[PDB]
C-alpha cells in the first residue's frame, strides 16, 4: 500500500499474495486488503495490470461474500478506466448468482 | 535533531509551519530542555503570534520556573517599546503565566509591567488597557497599588487622536475594579464627571459594572444566545450632554453597556437618556441594550418597543442580521405583541444566525410555537417537494427539532451514499440513526430494516475511516433485534478485522453484548479470536502488538463473561508470565486485566492470590522505579474485594501498613490517593495490639 | 399570594428540600448552607411549580421523590401568604 | 372523530369481490417422492 | 429532616447523605458522596499520619464503613454473592478490637439489609463481647429482641428451647442479677429439653 | 388523511346554511349530458351528477 | 469417553449425533440444489461414508493431501459450521478429566438448544423470503428426538404457515417421511402441531394421495374430526383434511 518503497518490493508483494489466496482461507480479511487495493489501483499506473489480477483471484476465492463491495468499487473504474477481463466476468457471475 | 528551531524559523515566519513549535513543547520534555530553549529567540524576533502561543504554552509545560526568566522576562520587557498590540496578545498571556510563578524571581518585572501600563493610560500606547486587563486579572493580589492611579491616569492619553484611546481606554477600567473587589469606586465618579467631548460618560459604565459582582454578568448571561447610586440623573444628563457629539463610534458601544449596568445595579431617569443615546444613530445600530437590560430589568418597555421592534418589523418583510432576532428572545425571557413576527422571520433565509435562535424563540413561547412547528416543517418539506451546504444543515435541523417523517429519511440515505463531500456523509449518518430510533406489524419494521442495512453498508465500506467509526458508533441496544440478524453479524465480523484499532475495539463490544441472544453464530467465532490472541500474546516480539493483544483480551472478558469461566486458568498462567519478565504500558494493561478477571471470576480465584500479592506488592514498593502505583493498587482492591481474603495479609506481608500510609504523603494526586484509603477500608480496621505483636 | 422563581443545582445533598403539606405542597425545610439555601429559597412557602410545571396539587412524598430524579439544574416557583 | 365515523358508516358486498378468483398451481420437483 | 442541617465540607454530612442516597437506590449520588467522604476524611488520616498507628486508629477505622457501604450496593443487586458477603463481613469483623462502640457503628450499617435473626451468631457475640455489654440493659435488650419472647413478662413459663444459644446467653444474663433462682431451675428444664429435642430426632 | 378531510367538507358544504341563505346569483353550467330524467342523483363531496 | 457410538444420551453417542447434523447442514448450504438429494438422500451407504469425506478433506489439508471424488465437488474445509463442531468438542472434553475417575454424572451438550434459538430468531422477524434459513437440516433431528420435539414442531408449524416456498423448501429438504411417520403418535400435542402442518401441506399439495389412509396414521384424524376438547378451528382443519382425503 505505502507509495515510498522501491518499486520491485511493491510488485513482489502484490504478486506473492496471489498464491496465498488459493492455498489458505482469507474470508475474514476482506476489510484489511480491499481498501489498500482500491487505493493502490489509483496511486500510480505501473500496478494497474498486476494489482487488478491480485484482486481477481481474491474475488474467485471469496465468491458471494464479495457482493457487498460491488456497488462501491464499480465507481473506482471511472477514476481511471482500469479494465481486466477476468474481473469483469466474475462480477457478472456474482450478479447472476453463479460463479462455479 | 536537538537544535531544529533555526531550521523551523525558515518556515514559521510565514499557518501550519507553527506546528513544529507545539511539537517542540512535546519534544523538549522527553529527558532536551536547554536545546529546545533555542525555540525562544527563533520565535521572539524572527505568523509570529502562533509561535508565541508555543512560548506561552512552554510556561504551561515547564511550570513555576527559574531557567525561563532570563529569556521570557527580558524579551517581554525589552521588545514592548515598538510591539504591534495584536501580536503582543499571546506575549501578554506569557506575562500572566510568568506572573503565576509567584515565588522570589518573577515579582520585579511583573510589578514593573503592571506599573508601566498604568502610567501610560507614553500617551501613544493603547496596548496599556490590553496589558492591564490581562495582568490585573492574571495575577490575583498585589495589583492594589494601581487602584486610584488607574482611573486617574486615563487623562494621560484620552486627549490623543486614536478613538480606541479616547473611548477604548475608558470603556475598560472594570478589570482594575474586579481585583480591587476580590481585595476606590467612589472617587471613580470624580474621574468620569471631572477627571476628563469623549471621556466624560464612559467611566460611569465601569464603577457600576464591578461595584458588586452582579453588574457585569448580564453580558456572559446573554452571550449564551454603593459607589455613585445617588448620582444617577446628574451623571446621566451632564456627562451624556458633554459626550453626545461622539455618537456619529465606540461611545455607542460603552453607553449600550450603561443600560444593563443601570438595570443590574443602578435602576430610573438614566435609562431614558442612555436609550436616547442608543437611538442617536443608519437607524439599525447595535441596539442590544434592549436584550442586555432585560436580563435584570425589562425597563417598562411597552411604549419603547415601537423604537426598536418596529426596525425588525420594517427590516424583515422585504428580505447586523443575527443580533436583531437575538434581542427578541432576550426581550421575551408580551405574547400577542411578538405573534406578528411569525410570518416575516422566514424572510432572511436559512442560516443558524436565524434558524438556531429562532428554534430557541419557538421553544420559548408555547401557544405560538405550534403554528410555526407546522410552518417550519413546511419550509423543509417545500425545499424537497420541489445550495448543497444549506440543504445539508436543513437535514441536520430535521435532526434537531422535535416536530410531529418517513418521506425524508428514505431519500436522506440515497443522498448520504452519494453526497461525496465528507461532512454531509458524517451528519447524514447521525441523522438517519436518530430519526429511526423512535421506531407488532411488518409495515413499520420493514421501513426500519430498509434503511438500517443501507446505513450499515457504509460502516465497513467508507475509505474515509472516521465515517466508518461514526456509523458503527451510531448503533446501540436501540436496534439489538436487527443486530441479532445473521447478515448483519457478517457485517460485524467483517468490521471485527480492521486497519484502525479503535474500530476493532468498538466492534468487539457489540458481539460481546449479543452473546446472550444468538449464540450459534457468535460463540464459536469469539472462541477462534481468543486462541488467535493468546498465540499473539505467546509469540509477539513487538511492543505495539503485545500491548494491543493484552488490551483486546481485557476488553473482551467482562463484555461476555460467561465465555471465559470455562478455561480461565491458561489465560491466567500466561498473564502471570507476562508480569514476571519485561514501555511499561504492557504490564499496565496486564494488571488492569487481572483486576477485571478476578472481579468476574469470584470464588474460583483463590489459588494465585498470594503469587499476585508478591508480584503486586513488589511492584507497588518499586512504584518509584516503575510507572503508575495507582493501577496495581486498584487491582489489589479488586483482588481482596472479590476473594474475601481480608485480615490474613496484614501480618503475612508485615511491611504493608507503613507502605500503604506513606502513600498519603507521596501520591500528590487526590484522584488516586483515595484508592489507597479505599484499600485500607477493604482490608478492615486492625487492632493496634495485633499490629504490635506482628512486628 | 405573592409568587416568584428560584434556580437550584443538585449536589451531594440532592436539590435541598423537605415538603410535608400535600394538596397545597408546603415546604417544611430548605437545606441551609446547601444549594437551595445558597439560591436563597424559603421555608413554610407553598411549592407551586418546577420549570413552570404546576406541582402544587402533587403528593409531597412524590415531590420529594421526583425533584431528586429530575434534571441537573431545576427552576422552582414558590408562593407566599 | 371523522375517520372513525367513516369506518362506522357501513359498506356493501365487501367479501363478494374475493371468491370467484379460484387459484391454480403446477407440480414441483416434489422429489420427496 | 435532621440530615438537612449538616454541611457538605464535613465527612459525617457526606456519610449520612450517602446512607440516604442508598436508602433511595440513588447509585450515582451514593458513589459521589462516598468518594467525597474519602476526599474530606484524608485530612484527619494524613494530619494523624502513622504516629504509632494507635494514635491514628480512631480515624483509621473510618474507611471500614465506606468500604462496607460499597459492599451493600453489591448486596442489593446480586443475590449470588450474599453468603460470601456475609463471610467477608464475619471474618473481617473478628480482626477488629473488642471495644463495644466499634461493633455498634458497623451493626447500624449492616442493619440496612440483614435482620437480627438472620445475623443471630454475630448479635450473640456482640451481646457477649463485654461482661456487661457496656451495661447489661444492652445485653438484655439485644437478647430479648433475638428471643422475640419476653421471660420478663412470662416469669412462670418455660423459656424457649428453640434457638437455644439465645436462651443459654439469657440464663448467663440472669446469673449476673437477682434472677439466679429462675436461672438454676430454667437451666435444668432447658438442658433436659435440649436432650429431648436431640434424642427424639437422631437422624442425618 | 383522505377521509379525515371530510370534517372540513361536512362543515364547509353547510356553512352558507349556518351563515343564513343568500341569492342564487350564479350558474356553473347549462349543456348536454347523455341521460334521460328517469334518474337524477348528486354525489356529495365529489363531482358525479348521475 | 463413555458410551458405545450408538446412544445419544452417552457422550460417545452425542459427538457422533452432533457430527451427523453438521455434515448435512454444510451440504445443504454449499452444494447446488439437486446434487444434495442425489448423493445425501437417494441411498444410505452412498450418503453415509460421503459425510465422512468432508472430515477427511479437513485433516488431509492439515497435511499435504487433497483427496478427490468421482463427481466435481466444490471445496468445504473453511466453513463456519466446523467451528461449531470444535466448540462442541471442547465443551464435552472439559468434563471428561473428572468423568473418567470421579464417577461424575456428565453435563449434556447445549448444541441443539443453541441452534433452534437461531432459527426461532429468523422466524420471529420472519421478515422475508430471501436467503432461506440454513438451520433447516438441523430441525430434522429434533422431529425424532422426544427430549425437544415440541418446540421444533411449533417453529416448523410457523414456517409451514408462511407462503408456498417454505412448504416447498421443507418438502424438498425431505421433511415428508417424518411427517408421514409421526402421525403414528396419537399424542394430543399433534392436534395443534402435525395436524396443522398436514393441513397446510395439503392446502397446496395434490400429490399426497390419502397416503396416511392407505397407511395406518388416519386414526388420528378420525378422533380430531369430532373430538370436542379443543376449539372448532382444530375440527375445521381436520374436516378439511378428511374433505381432502375424499377429494
Amino acid at each position: 500500500d505505502a507509495p515510498e518503497a522501491p518499486l520491485p518490493s511493491r510488485k513482489a508483494a502484490l504478486e506473492t499474495v496471489d498464491r496465498l489466496t488459493e492455498s489458505l482461507d482469507f474470508t475474514d480479511y476482506a476489510s484489511r486488503i480491499i481498501h489498500p487495493i482500491v487505493r493502490t489501483l489509483d496511486q500510480s499506473p505501473e500496478l494497474r495490470s498486476t494489482a487488478m489480477d491480485t484482486l481477481s483471484s481474491l474475488v474467485f476465492q471469496l465468491g458471494k461474500k464479495y457482493q457487498i463491495f460491488i456497488p462501491m468499487v464499480n465507481k473506482v473504474l471511472v477514476r481511471h478506466r482500469i479494465n481486466h477481463q477476468r474481473y469483469d466476468v466474475l462480477i457478472c457471475r456474482i450478479v447472476k448468482g453463479y460463479t462455479l | 535533531x536537538x537544535x531544529x528551531x533555526x531550521x523551523x524559523x525558515x518556515x514559521x515566519x510565514x499557518x501550519x509551519x507553527x506546528x513544529x513549535x507545539x511539537x517542540x513543547x512535546x519534544x523538549x520534555x522527553x529527558x532536551x530542555t536547554r536545546f529546545y530553549d533555542q525555540l525562544n529567540h527563533h520565535i521572539f524576533e524572527l505568523e509570529r503570534k502562533g509561535g508565541i502561543l508555543a512560548i506561552a504554552s512552554l510556561i504551561g509545560v515547564e511550570g513555576g520556573n527559574a531557567t525561563r526568566i532570563g529569556r521570557f522576562a527580558n524579551y517581554l520587557r525589552n521588545l514592548l517599546p515598538s510591539n504591534d498590540p495584536v501580536v503582543m496578545e499571546m506575549a501578554s498571556k506569557a506575562i500572566g503565566r510568568l506572573a503565576m510563578a509567584g515565588d522570589t524571581f518573577t515579582a520585579e518585572y511583573v510589578e514593573f509591567e503592571v506599573k508601566r501600563a498604568l502610567e501610560w493610560l507614553e500617551g501613544r500606547r493603547h496596548a496599556a488597557v490590553l496589558v492591564l486587563r490581562e495582568l490585573a486579572i492574571s495575577v490575583p493580589t498585589f495589583f492594589f497599588q494601581q487602584v486610584q492611579p488607574f482611573f486617574d491616569n486615563i487623562f494621560v492619553a484620552v486627549w490623543d487622536p486614536k478613538q480606541a484611546i479616547r473611548e477604548g481606554a475608558v470603556a475598560a477600567l472594570r478589570a482594575c475594579l474586579i481585583l480591587t473587589t476580590q481585595r476606590w469606586y467612589r472617587h471613580t465618579f470624580e474621574e468620569a464627571e471631572k477627571g476628563f467631548i469623549h471621556g466624560a460618560l464612559l467611566i460611569l459604565n465601569e464603577l457600576v459594572r464591578i461595584s458588586s459582582m452582579e453588574g457585569e454578568r448580564l453580558r456572559e448571561e446573554m452571550e449564551e444566545i454603593x459607589x455613585x447610586x445617588x448620582x444617577x440623573x446628574x451623571x446621566x444628563x451632564x456627562x451624556x450632554x458633554x459626550x453626545x457629539x461622539x455618537x456619529x463610534s465606540l461611545i455607542q458601544m460603552t453607553i449600550l453597556n450603561l443600560l444593563p449596568r443601570l438595570a443590574a445595579f443602578r435602576p430610573t431617569q438614566y435609562l431614558q437618556d442612555t436609550m436616547n443615546h442608543v437611538l442617536s444613530c443608519e437607524r439599525t445600530a447595535a441596539f442590544q441594550a434592549l436584550g442586555l437590560l432585560s436580563v435584570a430589568v425589562r425597563s417598562e418597555f411597552k411604549v419603547y418597543l415601537p423604537r426598536v421592534l418596529d426596525i425588525i418589523r420594517a427590516a424583515l418583510p422585504p428580505k447586523v442580521d443575527a443580533t436583531v432576532f437575538t434581542c427578541i428572545s432576550m426581550l421575551a425571557r408580551i405574547q400577542q405583541d411578538i405573534k406578528e413576527l411569525l410570518e416575516p422571520m422566514l424572510a432572511v433565509g436559512l442560516s443558524p444566525a436565524l434558524t438556531a435562535v429562532l428554534y430557541d424563540l419557538s421553544r420559548q413561547i408555547p401557544q405560538l410555537k405550534k403554528d410555526i412547528q407546522d410552518g417550519l416543517l413546511k419550509m423543509l418539506s417545500l425545499v424537497l417537494m420541489h445550495d448543497v451546504g444549506s440543504i445539508t444543515l436543513a437535514l441536520r435541523t430535521l435532526g434537531s427539532f422535535e416536530f410531529e417523517l418517513t418521506q425524508f429519511v428514505r431519500h436522506c440515505a440515497d443522498h448520504f451514499l452519494n453526497s461525496e463531500h465528507k461532512e454531509i456523509r458524517m451528519e447524514a449518518a447521525r441523522t438517519c440513526s436518530r430519526l429511526l430510533t423512535p421506531s407488532v406489524s411488518q409495515t413499520a419494521v420493514q421501513v426500519v430494516a430498509d434503511v438500517l442495512s443501507k446505513l450499515l453498508v457504509v460502516g465497513i465500506t467508507d475509505p474515509d475511516p472516521d465515517i466508518r467509526y461514526c456509523v458503527l458508533a451510531s448503533l446501540d441496544e436501540r436496534f439489538d433485534a436487527h443486530l441479532a440478524q445473521a447478515e448483519n453479524l457478517q457485517a460485524l465480523f467483517v468490521a471485527l478485522n480492521d486497519q484502525v484499532f479503535e474500530i476493532r475495539e468498538l466492534a468487539i463490544c457489540t458481539v460481546g453484548r449479543l452473546s446472550s441472544m444468538n449464540p450459534a453464530f457468535v460463540m464459536p467465532f469469539l472462541r477462534k479470536m481468543l486462541i488467535q490472541i493468546l498465540t499473539e500474546l505467546e509469540h509477539s516480539g513487538i511492543g505495539r502488538i503485545k500491548e494491543q493483544s493484552a488490551r483486546m483480551l481485557g476488553h473482551l472478558v467482562s463484555n461476555a463473561p460467561r465465555l471465559i469461566r470455562p478455561y480461565m486458568e491458561p489465560i491466567l498462567k500466561a498473564l502471570i508470565l507476562k508480569l514476571k519478565d519485561p514501555n511499561p504500558g504492557v504490564i499496565n494493561n496486564v494488571l488492569a486485566t487481572i483486576g477485571e478477571l478476578a472481579q468476574v471470576s469470584g470464588l474460583e480465584m483463590r489459588k494465585w492470590v498470594d503469587e499476585l500479592f508478591i508480584i503486586i506488592m513488589d511492584m507497588l514498593q518499586d512504584s518509584s522505579l516503575l510507572a503508575k502505583r495507582q493501577v496495581a493498587l486498584w487491582t489489589l482492591g479488586q483482588l481482596v474485594a472479590s476473594t474475601g481474603y481480608v485480615v490474613e495479609p496484614y501480618r503475612k506481608y508485615p511491611t504493608l501498613l507503613e507502605v500503604l500510609l506513606n502513600f498519603l504523603k507521596t501520591e500528590q494526586n487526590q484522584g488516586t490517593r483515595r484508592e489507597a484509603i479505599r484499600v485500607l477500608g477493604l482490608l478492615g480496621a486492625l487492632d493496634p495490639y495485633k499490629h504490635k505483636v506482628n512486628i | 399570594y405573592a409568587r416568584k422563581t428560584f434556580t437550584i443545582v443538585g449536589d451531594a445533598v440532592g436539590w435541598g428540600f423537605v415538603v410535608r403539606g400535600s394538596k397545597p405542597c408546603h415546604i417544611q425545610a430548605v437545606d441551609p448552607s446547601g444549594p437551595a439555601a445558597a439560591a436563597g429559597m424559603k421555608v413554610c412557602q407553598f411549592v407551586v411549580s418546577v420549570n413552570g410545571l404546576n406541582v402544587l396539587h402533587v403528593d409531597y412524598r412524590t415531590v420529594n421523590n421526583l425533584i431528586l430524579t429530575g434534571p441537573r439544574t431545576i427552576v422552582m416557583e414558590v408562593m407566599e401568604e | 372523530e371523522a375517520d372513525l365515523t367513516d369506518w362506522n358508516l357501513p359498506l356493501a358486498f365487501m367479501k363478494k369481490r374475493h371468491c370467484e378468483k379460484i387459484e391454480g398451481s403446477k407440480s414441483l420437483a416434489q422429489s420427496w417422492r | 429532616e435532621y440530615t438537612c442541617m449538616i454541611p457538605r465540607d464535613t465527612h459525617d454530612g457526606a456519610f449520612y447523605r450517602a446512607v440516604l442516597a442508598l436508602h433511595q437506590d440513588l447509585f450515582s449520588l451514593a458513589q459521589q458522596c462516598i468518594d467525597k467522604a474519602r476526599d474530606l476524611l484524608d485530612a484527619e488520616l494524613t494530619a494523624m499520619a502513622g504516629e504509632s498507628y494507635s494514635r491514628a486508629y480512631g480515624a483509621m477505622v473510618s474507611c471500614h464503613m465506606l468500604s462496607e457501604l460499597e459492599e451493600v450496593i453489591q448486596y442489593k443487586l446480586v443475590p449470588e454473592r450474599r453468603e460470601i458477603i456475609r463471610q467477608i463481613w464475619w471474618e473481617r469483623l473478628q480482626g477488629c478490637q473488642r471495644i463495644v462502640e466499634d461493633w455498634q457503628k458497623i451493626l447500624m450499617v449492616r442493619s440496612l439489609v440483614v435482620s437480627p435473626h438472620e445475623d443471630m451468631r454475630t448479635w450473640l457475640k456482640y451481646a457477649s463481647l463485654c461482661g456487661k455489654s457496656g451495661r447489661l440493659a444492652l445485653a438484655h435488650k439485644t437478647l430479648v429482641l433475638l428471643l422475640g419472647v419476653d421471660p420478663s413478662r412470662q416469669l412462670d413459663h418455660p423459656l424457649p428451647t428453640v434457638h437455644p444459644q439465645v436462651t443459654y446467653a439469657y440464663m448467663k444474663n440472669m446469673w449476673k442479677s437477682a434472677r439466679k433462682i429462675d436461672a438454676f431451675q430454667h437451666m435444668q428444664h432447658f438442658v433436659q429439653t435440649m436432650q429431648q429435642q436431640a434424642q427424639h430426632a437422631i437422624a442425618t | 388523511w383522505r377521509f379525515l378531510r371530510n370534517s372540513r367538507v361536512r362543515r364547509q358544504a353547510q356553512q352558507v346554511i349556518q351563515k343564513g341563505i343568500t341569492r342564487l346569483d350564479d350558474q356553473i353550467f347549462l349543456n348536454r349530458n347523455p341521460g334521460v330524467p328517469s334518474v337524477v342523483k348528486f354525489h356529495p363531496f365529489t363531482p358525479c351528477i348521475a | 469417553i463413555p458410551g458405545r457410538l450408538n446412544d445419544r444420551r452417552t457422550p460417545l453417542g452425542e459427538l457422533n449425533w452432533i457430527f451427523t447434523a453438521i455434515t448435512d447442514t454444510i451440504a445443504w448450504n454449499v452444494l447446488p440444489r439437486d446434487l444434495f438429494q442425489k448423493l445425501f438422500r437417494q441411498d444410505l451407504l452412498v450418503a453415509s461414508l460421503f459425510r465422512n469425506f468432508l472430515l477427511a478433506e479437513r485433516i488431509m489439508r492439515s497435511y499435504n493431501c487433497t483427496p478427490v471424488s468421482s463427481p466435481r465437488l466444490p471445496p468445504t474445509y473453511m466453513h463456519a459450521m466446523w467451528q461449531a463442531w470444535d466448540l462442541a468438542v471442547d465443551i464435552c472434553l472439559s468434563q471428561l478429566p473428572t468423568i473418567i475417575e470421579e464417577g461424575t454424572a456428565f453435563r449434556h451438550s447445549p448444541f441443539f438448544a443453541e441452534q433452534l434459538t437461531a432459527f426461532q430468531v429468523w422466524l420471529t422477524m420472519g421478515v422475508e423470503n430471501r436467503n432461506p434459513p440454513e438451520q433447516l437440516p438441523i430441525v430434522l433431528q429434533v422431529l425424532l428426538s422426544q427430549v425437544h420435539r415440541l418446540r421444533a414442531l411449533d417453529l416448523l408449524g410457523r414456517f409451514l404457515d408462511l407462503g408456498p416456498w417454505a412448504v416447498s423448501l421443507a418438502l424438498s429438504v425431505g421433511i415428508f417421511p417424518y411427517v408421514l411417520k409421526l402421525l403414528q403418535s396419537s399424542a394430543r400435542e399433534l392436534r395443534p402441531l402435525l395436524v396443522f402442518i398436514w393441513a397446510k401441506i395439503l392446502a397446496v399439495d395434490s400429490s399426497c394421495q390419502a397416503d396416511l389412509v392407505k397407511d395406518n396414521g388416519h386414526k388420528y384424524f378420525l378422533s380430531v374430526l369430532a373430538d370436542p376438547y379443543m376449539p372448532a378451528e382444530h375440527r375445521t382443519m381436520t374436516a378439511f383434511i378428511l374433505a381432502v382425503i375424499v377429494n
